[PDB]
């Protein structure tokens, strides 16, 4: 079976198969099944063969009920392994997920503000207190901000005049204030009061075009850690409010914007985003990017019209959900808690860091080990439950550099971290013997049973010579 | 509104004659003036736009002029094909104004009119009612007045006129007018008479007849 | 080669209404406004007002706000005016108009003549007009009493058009009348034949009217 | 393949202008010297009290390398009335699009603004010069009394541009009637001759527009990008036209009859906010004379072997056949958000192979967001999956990113060698860059060894040595070649054997050359086109029994063929170059017989 072409080298055997062993010495096609090195003479000792093989070098047993203090809280097992990986062999690795029963909470709630949404401003007056209020009960640290987006505030997107500028509903008449791209106005606090009076003091804007910038603000939001005031080791909540489609990419091309948006935070002094005028929109695959880095969960709050739209956006973005939006936000409070409890019931794995060119098999064992499915989430679960998966991993190929990876539970900080190490080499590799008495009067090198010879000595033993 | 009046409602000129039609504005209409010829069929044609700019297909023969309130179409060397109505139009603010018209008639020498009455016929009088029938053809210049005497008494009361447009081949009009009568009132009376006043001549030249003589 | 080419005579009676339509062909009808103006017989020009074609949206005169309403159809490049609560004040010409820019309107329909009239269709009556009992003579025609406009005359199907005139046609106790008169040589007449040939199409008419003495 | 990146053309604009935003060729009617067009819509102009104005500029070949601005437009902005300007030229990008066909060149400011004659607006209907030698008109059909934005005053007409065959202009304007877009075509000659100076919205006769439609489609784009090809067979070239937001984000292209502006086919996206219609082009690629449909999708995201989505962009290739259906296929790129598929430009035949080709960039590839464009042959089946070059850009930038690949254009045969060539643009550097297309030297090579079969016993030739015999076969190799275009008749091959090469490091090499007594042997060729086969024969022979026991594998007898390319140089510089599609090595395989 490992017979086949090749197979004339230590290195060069393991390469073919993962279940290839090489012999030395006798008492050509060294390279077969360890079963048949034996059979056919080869030592224990003198057969060559590794195998992947894992390390544990961090396994916390989960925590078990609430923590009182947030270093003894444990959602994920183990926490660090080495995984030795034989070119082309594949290892399964347990995985271990419970989510704690008091863990922060951070709500980053990010408005559009152009001019349908004045109602919705009206009824929300009092959200904060009203959510934060309900978040109490499921949560002993829930820290809630604020931040309102409408549109690039540049040609095409709004009217040019003087006094279009000035006041975009000038013409209604009606007081709006100028357009802008992304106000950052409540860093994440505590203090829902705090919370209330700034809703309270909004003022709506407007722009011409039904698609809203509000991809901007979802990147400055995700991005913009201490600013927003995203805190380690909780979730992160960032709740999108709009009843309008999403301008994306090259759309800004029309104003003239042409420089790719760049991920990083451009919050100026007055908390706005800066780039405005001056980036294209995010990409959905920046936006991923950005999400997935900074562990940001994103909530579509989006009116009846635009449900499709953010489910199909929400499909490619890894946690991203979508809620039903009155067209007041009458009813954004429920949207909020029905979301939390969803993610409460769920854990979904996640895989990060240098995995291109892997190959991942993931199975879910949910409902302890009753119920076995080939995806890596389970659903409907209490919290306090454990979800476990198997996570096979293998490496086609050899290579020389080890691998930095991250296993995690969608949403949350607690990490796995992974080692991949290739495990492509012989013992025997590292003692050469060089010029030994075997290959034809030192004209080569013996190996590992074999001769390795050298230039210009050509044969078994190096016995002849070009 | 903006007012606009053309001061001379008529004007007469011959052939390669130069032609100026002057158009004044109750205010100031920042060169938003236009010029459109009207023919006697109806059709209507834009020459002159923002004052002097001229619209395509329109000969240079035409040009405007004037800011401000007063404003004038010139026709340089007339030609037989000019012999319409001209009107302005402001176009500064809502709503679009015209001004009253100006109409362009060729000049002729002065003629007298053929004129030839006619009594009521045979078939109209068994219908009921009779209408004398005066024709006053191929006269120079326009202006004609026409006065219905029966026994000497002008009548103008069931009096009808109509007027030519002027002939192409000939600069002259023409005109008919018709008394319209009862048969009953028409058979009271022996005498009738169209009478016609013209400019070429200082005695009305007088048409009539008698009923009853033949 | 931009044309404007306007529907037929409308008639109607009082306190009824009309709808008249002009078709556009040479430029993209949607992208230029349309202009409607009003040319009362023997009178001058009134603007009425505009339409947007492909907004729907319109200005009119304060005159006509309540007497005129202006629409579009751009899939057939036809603009439409409709006329309610007609009295004879609103008997005209209506003419429609693209608009240039530069507050001017560049091409003319060739209007669409509008009778406000309780007046039912009428057919003429036509009378022989000869001389009383000398180098040429002058013959005539009486049209009188007939409704709608409009009759076409004729005399001896048309052979003599030199040395006629036919006069335009005058309201007259709310019905149509016109006349005629054709000049021949003396020589020629009465020994030749002459006739009034008259059509009123609206009526299925046809008069033959020689003049004999 | 043969474009020449060693020396390439490289030409600059001032800083900040975007210099490179768009090129084309400018090939006048009276054979004149060609020039390249290059569009910097950012630049400054002398035109009074107007700020980035744009400006298109000509650029001698090699003449100078030298680059002037056009003047399409030396005055500013011209006033309604006193302090009232009745058009905005400042920031209008002017020359963000760039199109040229023999003595004509259409130049467009997608954001041009004006006022309108009834209230004081700031409308971007965007504008467009025609130059034809003396005449230059401005054409703007966007700037109509359809006001505002549900009319055509956000239209930015000139967004895209093109020229059909028969001298009509396609134009697109994304921002008609609620961002729906609209695709408008005139007649070249109704542009020019209805041209009036003091009308703003001019009446063309024969004007082909789409319609505005139900408030569903609003917000799609229309116009985004726009192409020409014949797709019902009438010889009158069909408008196609990228509409990146239609069907919820999927993306639509739209192909419109060319004599009536009718529906006639459509392509849909298979993934949301993947820009699908950011670029299209049309050319006939597998030599059926059916003109073919590229539609570029940059921001695709594919699923990769971990099964993580990454965005490396898509482009689309539908082959065109007589039914009237197409016959599509899918083309991923390399590298994560190098946006893969933003320009893609026809390159004529590249290779003078007899199928077109076409190139495809990354804008933001490469080391340090250098940019990359990627070279595609055509062949038969349709387009070959593998490009066969690869172009880098070479400049860095200090705020927006180089761009090389952002605008390309190519099928222009600039230095007469017989090749098309191409130009890339690079505006984030101001920089333009034409590529000249290398002559292709196609060769045909034989080899053949008799005996093929061995035998030992069979020692019939005598080395030099004493010996005492050996047994021997004969080698004798051949080759052939010839070119197309610009070449000297006359080419220097090094050709290289190599006696049983499948034996490999520290494996006994059974055959052996008579003369050289090693297994190697190496020749110097000398070889004219068109020419016939040029052969060479030798000896070789097997060692004796006793030095191997291998007799079962085959002896491989193995040729390679390379060229010295400096010495086929020409009066351009420019040095021919070996098919790459032909393969510069042959082998053939004697055996030992066996008793
Ligand atoms: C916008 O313009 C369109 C193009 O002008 C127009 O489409 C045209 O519509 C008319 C009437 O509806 C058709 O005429 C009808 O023809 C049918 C039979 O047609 C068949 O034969 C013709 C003749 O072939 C010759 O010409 C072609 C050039 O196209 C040559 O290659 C060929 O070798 C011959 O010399 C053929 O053109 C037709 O092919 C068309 O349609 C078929 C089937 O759809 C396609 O396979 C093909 O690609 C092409 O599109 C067809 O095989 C006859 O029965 C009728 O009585 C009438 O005479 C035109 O053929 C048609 N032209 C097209 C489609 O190119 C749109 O109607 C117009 N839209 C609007 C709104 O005005
Ligand atoms: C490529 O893809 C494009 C875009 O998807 C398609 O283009 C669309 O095609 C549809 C179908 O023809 C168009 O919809 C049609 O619009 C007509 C115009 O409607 C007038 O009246 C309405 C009143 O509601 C106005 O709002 C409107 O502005 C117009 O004034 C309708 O009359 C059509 O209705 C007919 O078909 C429908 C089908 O449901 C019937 O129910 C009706 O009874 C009636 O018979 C129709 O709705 C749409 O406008 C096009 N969009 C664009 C942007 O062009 C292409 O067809 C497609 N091409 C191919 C080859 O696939
Ligand atoms: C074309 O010429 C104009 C001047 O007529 C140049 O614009 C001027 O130069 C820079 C813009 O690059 C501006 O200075 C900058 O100001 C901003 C805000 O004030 C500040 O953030 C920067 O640090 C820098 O100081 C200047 O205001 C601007 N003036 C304008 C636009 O009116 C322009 O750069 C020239 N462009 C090219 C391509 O040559
Ligand atoms: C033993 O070895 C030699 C090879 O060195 C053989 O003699 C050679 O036989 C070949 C036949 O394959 C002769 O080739 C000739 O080439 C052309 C056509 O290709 C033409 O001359 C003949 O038709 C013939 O095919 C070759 O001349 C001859 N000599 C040499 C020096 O190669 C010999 O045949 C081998 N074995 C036996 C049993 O003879
Ligand atoms: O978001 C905003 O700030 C602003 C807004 C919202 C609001 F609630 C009140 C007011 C406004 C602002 C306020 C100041 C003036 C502009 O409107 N949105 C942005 C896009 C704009 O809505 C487009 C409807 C398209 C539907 C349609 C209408 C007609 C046509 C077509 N589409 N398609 C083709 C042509 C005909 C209003
Ligand atoms: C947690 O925050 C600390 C500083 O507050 C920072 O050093 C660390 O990087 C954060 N955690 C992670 C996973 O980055
Ligand atoms: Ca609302
Ligand atoms: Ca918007
Ligand atoms: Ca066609
Ligand atoms: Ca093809
Ligand atoms: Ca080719
Ligand atoms: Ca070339
Ligand atoms: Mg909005």
């Amino acid at each position: 079976g490992c017979a086949l072409g090749g197979a004339e080298t230590c290195e060069d055997c393991l390469l073919i198969g993962p279940q290839c062993a090489w012999c030395a010495q006798e008492n050509g096609e060294r390279c077969d099944t360890p079963a048949n090195l034996l059979a056919k003479g080869c030592q224990l000792n003198f057969i060559e063969n590794p195998v992947s093989q894992v390390e544990i070098l961090k396994n916390k047993p989960l925590s078990v009920g609430r923590q009182k203090n947030s270093s003894d809280i444990v959602q994920i097992a183990p926490q660090s392994l080495i995984l030795k990986l034989r070119p082309g062999g594949a290892q399964t690795l347990q995985v271990h997920v419970r989510q704690t029963e008091d863990y922060p909470v951070d709500l980053y709630y990010l408005m559009d503000l152009s001019a349908s949404m004045d109602d919705d401003l009206n009824t929300i007056k009092e959200l904060g207190s009203r959510l934060s209020k309900e978040m109490s009960k499921l949560t002993s640290n829930f820290r809630l901000g604020f931040g309102s987006f409408v549109e690039k505030p540049v040609s095409p997107f709004v009217k040019t005049t003087p006094e279009e500028i000035a006041n975009p509903c000038s013409s209604i008449p009606y007081f709006c204030l100028p357009t802008f791209g992304f106000k950052h106005i409540l860093p994440l606090t505590n203090d829902a009061e705090r919370f209330n009076e700034i809703v309270k003091n909004q003022k709506i804007s407007a722009n011409i075009d039904t698609p809203e910038g509000g991809f901007d603000a979802i990147m400055q939001a995700a991005v913009c850690k201490e600013k927003i005031g995203w805190r380690n080791d909780s979730l992160h909540l960032l709740v999108f409010v709009s009843d309008a489609d999403s301008h994306f990419g090259m759309d800004s091309k029309l104003a003239g914007i042409v420089c790719p948006n760049d991920g990083l935070c451009h919050l100026d002094s007055k908390n706005e985003y800066s780039m405005s005028t001056v980036l294209e929109y995010p990409t959905i695959g920046q936006l991923i990017d950005k999400l997935v880095q900074n562990n940001v969960l994103l909530i579509f709050a989006v009116t009846q019209e635009q449900v499709h739209l953010y489910e199909n956006y929400a499909k490619l973005i890894p946690g991203a959900t979508v809620g039903l939006l009155q067209k007041d936000s009458g009813n954004i409070l429920q949207l909020i808690i029905s979301a939390y409890e969803e993610l409460r019931s769920e854990v979904e794995l996640e895989v990060l860091g240098d995995t291109e060119g892997l190959n991942l098999s993931f199975t879910a064992i949910c409902n302890n080990g009753t119920l076995f499915q080939h995806q890596k989430k389970c659903s409907h679960m209490k919290v306090g439950d454990t979800a476990s998966f198997s996570v096979t991993v293998n490496i086609p190929h050899c290579e020389r550099r080890s691998r930095h990876i991250i296993i995690k539970p969608v949403g949350l900080g607690d990490a796995l971290e992974l080692l991949v190490s290739p495990e492509c080499n012989c013992d025997c590799q590292k003692e050469v013997e060089v010029n030994s008495s075997k290959c034809h009067h030192g004209n080569g090198s013996f190996q590992c049973g074999v001769c390795a010879c050298h230039p210009g000595h050509m044969g078994p033993r190096c016995e002849s010579g070009h | 509104d903006i007012q606009m009046t053309q001061t001379t409602s008529s004007l007469s000129a011959s052939l390669g004659d130069r032609v100026i039609i002057s158009c004044r504005a109750s205010q100031d209409i920042s060169n938003y003036l236009s010029w459109y010829q009207q023919k006697p069929d109806g059709t209507v044609k834009l020459l002159i736009f923002y004052t002097s700019k001229l619209h395509s297909g329109v000969p240079s023969r035409f040009s405007g002029s004037g800011s401000g309130t007063d404003y004038s179409l010139t026709i340089s060397n007339l030609d037989q094909e000019d012999i319409a109505t001209y009107f302005c139009q402001q176009g500064n603010t809502f709503p679009y104004t015209f001004g009253g018209g100006t109409k362009v008639e060729m000049r002729r020498a002065d003629a007298a009119p053929t004129v030839s009455i006619f009594p009521p016929s045979s078939e109209q009088l068994t219908s009921g009612g009779a209408s004398v029938v005066c024709f006053l053809n191929n006269f120079y210049p326009k202006d004609i007045n026409v006065k219905w005497k029966i026994d000497g008494s002008e009548r103008q009361n069931g009096v009808l006129n109509s007027w030519t447009d002027q002939d192409s081949k000939d600069s002259t009009y023409s005109f008919s007018s018709t008394l319209t009568l009862t048969k009953d009132e028409y058979e009271r009376h022996n005498s009738y008479t169209c009478e016609a006043t013209h400019k070429t001549s200082t005695s009305p030249i007088v048409k009539s007849f008698n009923r009853n003589e033949c | 080669q931009v044309q404007l080419q306007q529907s037929g005579a409308e008639l109607a009676e009082p306190g009824a209404s009309v709808k008249m339509s002009c078709k556009a062909s040479g430029y993209t009808f949607s992208s230029f406004w349309m202009h409607w103006v009003k040319q009362r017989p023997g009178q001058g020009l009134e603007w009425i007002g505009y339409i947007n074609p492909n907004s729907g949206y319109t200005e009119c005169n304060e005159i006509f706000r309540d007497k005129a309403t202006m629409t579009a159809d751009t899939s057939s490049s036809t603009a439409y005016m409709q006329l309610s609560g007609l009295t004879s004040e609103d008997s005209a010409v209506y003419y429609c108009a693209s608009f240039l820019g530069r507050g001017a309107m560049d091409y003319w329909g060739q209007g669409t003549s509008v009778t406000v009239s309780s007046a039912k269709t009428t057919a003429p009556s036509v009378y022989p007009l000869a001389p009383v009992c000398g180098s040429s003579v002058t013959l005539g025609c009486l049209v009188k009493g007939y409704f709608p406009e409009p009759v076409t005359l004729t005399w001896n199907s048309g052979s003599l058009s030199a040395g006629v005139h036919t006069f335009p046609a005058v309201l007259q106790s709310s019905l149509y009348t016109l006349s005629s008169s054709v000049t021949v040589v003396a020589s020629t007449w009465p020994s030749q034949s002459i006739t009034c040939n008259v059509a009123h199409p609206a009526s299925s008419t046809k008069v033959d009217k020689k003049i004999e003495p | 393949f043969n474009l020449d990146v060693d020396s390439p053309a490289e030409y600059s604009g001032p800083e900040g202008s975007y210099f490179g935003f768009a090129v084309d060729f400018f090939v006048p009617s009276a054979s004149s010297r060609m020039f390249l067009l290059v569009g910097a819509p950012k630049a400054n102009t002398t035109q009074p009290g107007i700020v980035e104005g744009g400006q298109v500029l000509k650029c001698d070949w090699s003449s100078t390398r030298r680059c002037q601005p056009i003047e399409f437009d030396a005055t500013g902005n011209r006033d309604y009335a006193k302090d009232d300007p009745l058009e905005f030229k400042s920031h209008q990008w002017f020359g963000a699009s760039v199109r040229s066909k023999q003595d004509k060149i259409l130049a467009c400011a997608p954001l041009y603004h004006w006022r309108t004659e009834m209230k004081q607006e700031r409308e971007p209907v965007g504008t467009c010069f025609l130059q034809d030698g003396t005449k230059t008109v401005e054409y703007a059909p966007c700037r109509s009394q359809d006001i505002d934005a549900d009319g055509q005053g956000f239209c930015q007409g000139g967004f895209s541009i093109d020229f059909t065959k028969a001298d009509r202009v396609l134009l697109g304007g994304p921002g008609s009637f609620y961002w729906q877009g609209q695709l408008i075509s005139d007649q070249v000659a109704e542009i020019v001759s209805k041209y009036d100076p003091n009308v703003y919205s001019i009446k063309y006769n024969n004007q082909l527009a789409t319609r505005t439609a139900q408030a569903i489609f609003d917000d799609s784009y229309l116009g985004y990008s726009v192409a020409v090809g014949d797709f019902n067979g009438d010889g009158i070239d069909d408008f196609v036209s990228g509409v990146p937001r239609a069907a919820r984000t999927l993306g639509m292209v739209y192909i419109y009859d060319g004599k009536n502006m009718s529906s006639l086919y459509n392509f849909t996206g298979e993934q949301m906010a993947a820009y699908f219609g950011f670029s299209v082009a049309a050319t006939d690629i597998n030599g059926d004379d059916y003109a073919d449909v590229f539609i570029g999708a940059p921001l695709f995201m594919d699923r990769g072997s971990d099964g993580k989505l990454q965005e490396v962009g898509q482009v689309s290739v539908s082959l065109q056949r007589a039914s009237g259906d197409f016959q599509t296929t899918k083309l991923n790129g390399f590298e994560v958000f190098a946006r893969f598929g933003s320009a893609i430009a026809p390159l004529g035949d590249l290779d003078q192979d007899g199928f077109n080709d076409i190139a495809i960039a990354a804008p933001y590839g490469g080391e340090d967001k250098k940019g990359i464009v990627y070279i595609f042959n055509g062949r038969s089946t349709g387009l070959n999956a593998v490009p066969s070059q690869i172009l880098e850009g070479q400049w860095a930038a200090r705020s927006c990113p180089p761009s090389f690949g952002y605008s390309m254009k190519g099928a222009t045969d600039i230095d007469k060698n017989g090749y098309p060539d191409l130009i890339v643009g690079a505006f984030g550097v101001d920089r333009a860059i034409l590529y000249r297309a290398r002559p292709v030297i196609t060769v045909n090579a034989g080899l053949e060894v008799y005996p093929s079969i061995l035998n030992q016993d069979n020692k019939t030739c005598s080395l030099p040595g004493t010996a005492l015999k050996v047994s021997c076969f004969n080698v004798r190799f051949c080759l052939k070649a010839d070119g197309k275009g610009v070449l000297p008749r006359k080419l220097n091959f090094q050709v290289e054997l190599l006696l049983d090469k499948l034996k490999q490091k520290g494996a006994i090499r059974r055959a052996l050359f008579l003369y050289s007594r090693s297994p190697s042997h190496s020749k110097n060729m000398t070889i004219s086109r068109g020419g016939l086969m040029q052969c060479e024969e030798l000896i070789a022979y097997l060692r004796d029994e006793s030095e191997f026991r291998d007799k079962l594998t085959p002896i491989t007898i193995f040729m390679e063929y390379r060229l010295d390319y400096r010495t086929a140089a020409d009066t351009t510089g420019l040095q021919p170059i070996l098919n790459q599609f032909t393969p510069a090595n042959i082998s053939r395989q004697a055996h030992i017989l066996l008793d």
